[PDB]
């Protein structure tokens, strides 16, 4: 029983009617906040005379 | 707007060259 039984093409479409459209492109934008905090003192004790 | 924050792209130029005068390392004595 040798036969050859089906196959499978490698066909494709010409899109000219731009039926098919492939992955889509838009702009982002991402912001990014660091506020600066002040950190404790040091200090210098003297004399006021 | 964010598109017009894209910076100017060319599609001349490519991004993944190599480079041209590698570093050749001497053999260990």
């Amino acid at each position: 029983d040798l036969a050859v039984i089906g196959f499978e093409l490698d066909t494709r479409f010409t899109n000219t009617n731009r039926r098919q459209r492939g992955h889509l492109l838009q702009t982002r934008a991402l912001q990014f906040r660091h506020p600066i905090p002040m950190h404790a003192p040091v200090t210098l004790p003297m004399d006021t005379m | 707007t964010a598109d017009e924050m894209i910076t100017k792209v060319s599609d001349t130029k490519d991004l993944n060259v190599s480079t041209k005068k590698p570093h050749q390392i001497a053999d260990v004595p």
